[PDB]
């Protein structure tokens, strides 16, 4: 299908929503996740290049959305 | 930017 997953949010035995980072394709093991202002989903900090919590007031976009804004030639 | 640390099982 045109979707690897229906949503990057699964459910565990506890029924809790386990987030799946659309970057490395790994779930949240209780680490600091960053939510894109575009995707809104929760991505892992190391995979996106984050080492701590930045000002929430400041807008931030994941390597996909931040790229879709800057734009590449076409490679 | 929305950030959250669910490391409630860590001392830091
Ligand atoms: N949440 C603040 C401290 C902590 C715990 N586990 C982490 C992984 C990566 C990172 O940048 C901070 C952090
Ligand atoms: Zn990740
Ligand atoms: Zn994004």
């Amino acid at each position: 299908g045109s979707h690897m997953a229906m949503a990057y949010v699964i459910r565990d035995e506890w029924g809790n929503q386990i987030w799946i980072c659309p970057g490395c394709n790994k779930p949240d093991d209780g680490s600091p996740m960053i939510g894109c202002d575009d995707c809104d989903d929760w991505y892992h900090w190391p995979c996106v290049g984050i080492m701590a919590a930045p000002p929430e007031e400041m807008q931030w976009f994941c390597p996909k959305c931040a790229n879709k804004i800057k734009k590449d030639k076409k490679h | 930017a929305r950030t959250k640390e669910t490391a409630r099982k860590s001392t830091g």
